């Protein structure tokens, strides 16, 4: 189906941008699933800590 | 403690059954922190 000369570089371009951005929001996913990760570990350790303060 | 001294109504609250007294009262303080320290880690995510 003939097309332009520069129109099949146009339409690879737009995926690429696509792929990239779509690429940054998954590593921001994965580093705000770790404070969550990093919020449980504390309260937990703060609980563990005080239980050693009263026994003693 | 001596009521009286030098007359013939002398008397003295003696040591030996106060001494008893100081040995329940002891215990009855251990039992009253031991129920409190308890009953606060329990009812440490309860607000009070």
């Amino acid at each position: 189906m003939p097309v332009l000369l520069g129109i099949p570089l146009l339409l690879r371009f737009l995926g690429f941008l696509l792929v990239t951005l779509f690429g940054y929001l998954l590593t921001f996913l994965k580093k705000g699933f770790g404070k969550i990760a990093i919020a449980i570990s504390l309260f937990l350790a703060l609980i563990i800590g005080l239980n050693s303060i009263l026994v003693g | 403690f001596v009521f009286g001294a030098g007359k013939p109504y002398e008397f003295s609250i003696d040591c030996d059954k106060i001494n008893l007294f100081r040995g329940v009262f002891a215990f009855l303080l251990y039992v009253a922190t031991f129920m409190y320290v308890f009953s606060t880690f329990a009812n440490i995510l309860r607000n009070k």
